[PDB]
RNA sequence: CACAUUCCAUUAAACCACACCUGGCGUGUGGC
DNA sequence: TCCGCTCACAATGCCACACGCTCGGCCGTTATTCGCA
């Protein structure tokens, strides 16, 4: 089973798993873990955000990549941000300096 | 916002929901009735 | 299954345009190639389907020849005399019985048979419509003007063409505007549009007098010759057969009133009335003027006439491409 | 581009302008019609368009507008992804 | 620039004008294209635009200006009007606008509106505080409309004899009820004529449905006032189109107390035209003809009313018969108790080349006593009792050699006694 | 109505109101094709296959 | 006067999916 | 008064079920209006 980059589900913008019949792998714990104990920022940043939470991340990379650009945004996760929103619906300001 | 809590329309009576969506519908219309214990015509019962 | 081929049969779109035998055929014929289609072999096959009511009853056409080719269709005249044939063609029989006309791909040729045959059904209707006005003129939007001809809309369904050939340089088209003209073919036995309009025809400013100069139609004058030179010159030349009315003076109208109108309907094309004679040395004399000519000569075994022509008046002589003559050599 | 985040308490009037309206209505969506209630759960004057670049009734679809607020509902004319 | 100098002018003398300004090959194109590159050179090079037309407002909320000579159809030739004039001026959709334009820039194509001049000819400042057409209050007809000329031609008697049965007045509703090969379009013909030449002050407009071109184009340079017709070349839409342009320039015009008359043929075509273009209501009876397919017609034949505040407005709409199908017949049925005035023509006089064909015992006008004086109307009732118990055709020809003989119907009504 | 039917099947546009709602084999499975089974509620007349 | 939100020759814009339950998946409750 | 020590959890944790993707009527009152300037 390989997906390269099909649809996301409804109640999040991540790639689905064997009932989408086209889905891809799970990442879970360990392998962060094995990662994190390796260095690739860069690869451990691309496998976190850029290929699953970053929405107009990924499109982004795959448009740049179709053209040969094999170089990487950085792009924050969006559900970061969604996040701190919802604390903030509980509440405190989320400031970011620089 | 809505987005996290998609109301998607389905094949059928089902209807894919949440839970959350109900809870501050809720805490809305209780402030839309307290709203009618709040200016007309409203005995003490009503502050409490 | 004869329900629906009732349903269809009477729920046709256009009723006018396409009547009931002809619902019939169409049907016959798409049940006849769907039955071509079953068979591996090739055997011509009729439904003759009850027109009114009923049901398919198919035959099976043996076309009796000493041919051998194609046995399924093949009747030899000496070994035929059963069943009574005794004829040399037209052996079509009813050896073949059920037929299906529902299936798939028996329904998809039979949509197909029926459009071509309605499609062929409106171009034959709206052909031996139009065709009636063929010698007056023709009012109607241009669908579309292409390379090779242009096509026009006339009306419900309604299509005529015009050629490039009969176009000019000058005379121009796109989509949307109203060009007239004579219908001088058509080809009904073609495969496409049919009706075939020209403008650059003579006669036409003759029919263009007669739907606007009330001294033509009614046998009191004569339009008798047109020189039509699209674009460049286009003389007209009457006879009075009466002997109260002048040829040119009543068909001027009022000092180029009528005259001018049908010339800018034609788009703005120089239109003289010359004056024809009984004899062409007149004629071509009359049909170069206001000019001069020393010499006018008439030839029989050449089929020609020498027109010689002095200096004073070459202005009005030849101008371009001997226009003031290239109308009488035509 | 940002360091050191920071949790505390919170404040009505960052709450006010962060919301982009005020939900009134605990109805979620029509249940004949799938359109989106006016100022209900699922609003679109509080959140956004439910369709990316389509005005709610859809008279201001056209991209020219962006951001032109509809004078029958109102719909700030974007993608969907800002609700 | 003037408009309207370019829009009525041949078309000969428009390529002669692109051909002189130096521009592309311009007579490959529409006169539509044609014209509106003119006037983009003319304003490249010249002063300010000067166009012309009827407003038309969308539900997308600005406007278009559209010309007469187009039926009003849309094109490069509209002129695109912001709202902010309809939020300034309050403009209203049929609004006869006239002013200043200019040329567009990119992302535009059309010419906008720079600064209106005359709105229904008439000053925006008398124009801002008016009356609506629906809150003016309707009345019968008082002022009669004399369609007699004096002249006493070869047809025009056909004129006279509907004088003699259909006493018409600003403010009435005629229905021509005719079947088919009765000659009814030479008598709207010679009806527009006489009004205009004795009414020259009072608009008049005619509108041709469902017709044939020859007869739009022949009728379109033989009478006066802006001839509008949608043939049957055009689907439904354009039909609804013209209707509502020509029915709101009406209201404008009677609401700016001007006499607006309308002659509109035929009504059946027109009604067909309405029950195909707008959605079905899933109620069908016999026919093909639908319940609300016919109320916006309705309301079209319900416009015409005698205001009294100022102005009037005449609507002569005629109800095509006897075709065979029963949309024309139940559009008949729907109409006959609607208008105050039918004419009946029956074909059974038509064919036998005795013209016109009226059937004036079954013709006839109501309130006719606020029209004509007092002997006038004796002389007519007299009329009416000595003719209803001969039948047709008889006493259509003896109508014709009592009127072939004089040339007024005064003297007829008094060498009829 | 039925008549609009029978004229989609020939001529006019296309199918207005269809949505695809069709279903189709998924992505990547093959093969053969061998028993259809059809289950109809009372009322619904059975199609020709059933 | 004035803002100005236009009926949209090749063609970039009109693309896409919703099922069987002790291991196709999750919410609610209960359990230590 | 001070110090030490079990019960409901909390919960790695799954599991099960209901289904899907305390109960009843009524009482009351309301706010109920979808106007485009
Ligand atoms: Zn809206």
């Amino acid at each position: 089973h390989a997906r390269s980059t099909g649809s996301y589900s409804l109640v999040t913008q991540q790639p689905l798993g064997g009932k989408a019949q086209f889905g891809g792998q799970r990442f879970g714990e360990m392998e962060v873990w094995a990662l994190e104990a390796y260095g690739a920022a860069y690869t451990l940043q691309e496998m976190l955000t850029v290929k699953s939470d970053d929405v107009n991340g990924r499109t982004k990379m795959y448009k740049n990549i179709v053209d040969g650009n094999h170089q990487m945004e950085p792009g924050m996760p969006e559900s970061f941000n969604v996040l701190l929103k919802e604390i903030r619906s509980l509440g405190i300001n989320i400031e970011l300096e620089d | 916002p809505p987005d996290l809590r998609p109301l998607v329309p389905l094949d059928g009576g089902r209807f894919a929901t949440s839970d959350l969506n109900d809870l501050y519908r809720r805490v809305i219309n209780r402030n839309n009735r307290l709203k009618r214990l709040l200016d007309l015509a409203a005995p003490d019962i009503i502050v409490r | 299954m004869n329900k629906e081929i009732l349903a269809v049969v009477e729920a046709v779109s256009n009723e006018k345009a396409l009547p009931r035998e002809k619902i019939f055929e169409a049907l016959e014929s798409a049940l006849a190639t769907a039955t071509k289609k079953k068979y591996e072999q090739e055997i011509d096959v009729r439904v003759q389907i009850d027109r009114k009511s009923g049901d398919f009853d198919t035959f099976r056409r043996w076309l009796v020849v000493d041919e051998v080719t194609q046995p399924t269709k093949e009747i030899t005249l000496e070994a035929a005399r059963y069943e009574d044939e005794s004829l040399n063609l037209g052996d079509y029989v009813e050896d073949q019985i059920e037929s299906v006309t529902f299936d798939r791909i028996t329904t998809q040729t039979a949509k197909q048979v029926i459009v071509q045959k309605v499609r062929e059904a409106e171009r034959a209707m709206v052909v031996d419509q139009f065709r009636e006005h063929e010698g007056e003129i023709i009012t109607g939007v241009v669908k579309k003007v292409n390379r090779d001809n242009i096509s026009l809309d006339l009306g419900n369904n309604a299509e005529a063409v015009i050629l490039r050939e009969d176009m000019l340089p000058r005379e121009n088209f796109r989509p949307g505007d109203r060009v007239r003209g004579v219908l001088y073919s058509v080809r009904p036995e073609a495969r496409g549009a049919q009706l075939f309009v020209t403008r650059s025809k003579p006669e036409m400013l003759i029919e263009l007098f007669r739907i606007e100069v009330p001294e033509i139609g009614e046998e009191v004058i004569e339009i008798k010759a047109a020189a039509r030179d699209p674009g460049s010159r286009a003389k007209i030349a009457v006879k009075t057969n009466d002997k109260r009315i002048d040829p040119v003076g009543a068909c001027v109208g009022m000092r180029g009133a009528r005259v001018q109108a049908v010339s800018t309907e034609l788009g703005g094309e120089r239109i003289d009335i010359v004056l024809w004679d009984d004899n062409p040395a007149q004629f071509v004399i009359n049909a170069m003027a206001p000019a001069d000519v020393a010499s006018i000569v008439v030839d029989e075994d050449k089929h020609t006439m020498d027109i010689a022509v002095e200096a004073g008046n070459l202005a009005q002589a030849i101008g371009r491409n001997g226009q003031n003559v290239r109308l009488a050599s035509q | 581009e940002f360091d050191a985040i920071k949790i505390a308490l919170a404040s009505p009037d960052m709450i006010r302008s962060w919301s982009f309206g005020e939900v009134k209505k605990p109805e979620t969506i029509n249940y004949r019609t799938f359109k989106p209630e006016r100022d209900g759960l699922f609003c679109a004057r509080i959140f956004g368009p439910v369709k990316d670049y389509e005005c709610l009734c859809g008279k201001y679809k056209r991209l020219k507008h962006r951001g032109v607020i509809c004078e029958k509902c109102g719909v700030e004319v974007t993608q969907t992804k800002v609700r | 620039m003037n408009l309207t100098e370019l829009k009525n002018t041949p078309v000969s003398e428009l390529i002669t004008l692109g051909e002189n300004m130096g521009l592309e090959n311009l007579a490959r194109m529409r006169k539509q294209d044609i014209i509106f590159a003119i006037l983009k050179q003319h304003a490249k090079s010249g002063e300010d635009i000067f166009g012309d037309g009827v407003l038309e407002i969308l539900q997308d909320g600005f406007g278009f200006l559209r010309s007469a000579d187009s039926s009003y159809l849309a094109g490069p030739d509209d002129i695109y009007v912001s709202p902010s004039q309809i939020r300034r001026f309050n403009l209203r959709t049929g609004d006869t606008i006239s002013g200043k334009i200019r040329p567009p820039k990119e992302g535009e194509r059309y010419f906008a509106l720079l600064k209106v001049n005359e709105v229904n000819f008439d000053k925006p400042e008398n124009a801002r505080n008016k009356i609506l057409f629906e809150n003016l209050t309707p009345l019968h007809a008082n002022s009669r409309l004399r369609m007699e000329r004096g002249n006493g031609s070869t047809e025009d008697l056909t004129a006279r004899v509907l004088d003699l049965a259909s006493p018409i007045g600003r403010g009435q509703r005629g229905l021509i009820v005719a079947p088919p090969k009765a000659g009814k379009t030479m008598l709207l013909q010679n009806i527009a004529q006489s009004i205009a030449y004795n009414h020259p002050d009072c608009v008049l407009m005619v509108l041709l449905i469902d017709e044939r071109p020859e007869e739009v184009t022949e009728m379109q340079r033989l009478v006066k006032g802006e001839v509008v017709a949608s043939t049957f070349d055009e689907p439904a839409s354009r039909h609804v189109q013209v209707a509502e342009m020509v029915i709101e320039k009406a209201k404008r015009l009677v609401e700016h107390k001007k006499d607006v008359i309308i002659l509109l043929d035929s009504i059946t075509r027109l009604a067909r035209a309405y029950n195909t273009v707008v959605p079905a209501s899933g109620k069908v009876l016999t026919g093909g003809v639908d319940a609300n397919a016919l109320h916006r017609p309705k309301r079209f034949f319900g416009a015409a009313r005698n205001v009294e505040e100022g102005g009037s407005l005449t609507i002569i709409a005629t109800a095509l018969i006897d075709t065979g199908s029963k949309m024309d017949e139940v559009i008949y049925e729907e109409f006959k108790g609607t208008g105050n005035m039918e004419l009946h023509l029956s074909r059974k006089i038509a064919e036998k080349r005795v013209f016109p064909a009226i059937d004036y015992n079954r013709s006839g006008t109501r309130k006719e006593e606020l029209l004509t004086t007092q002997e006038e109307l004796q002389k007519m009732w007299i009329l009416r009792k000595i003719i209803h118990p001969m039948g047709e055709i008889d006493a259509m020809e003896f109508l014709i050699n009592k009127l072939a003989m004089t040339k007024t119907n005064d003297d007829f009504f008094e060498m009829m006694k | 109505t039925p008549e609009e039917k029978l004229l989609r099947a020939i001529f006019g546009e296309k199918a207005s109101d269809v949505k695809d709602s069709s279903l189709r084999v998924p992505n990547g499975v093959s093969g053969t094709v061998i028993d259809v089974q059809v289950f109809t509620r009372d009322g619904v007349e059975k199609d020709k296959r059933a």
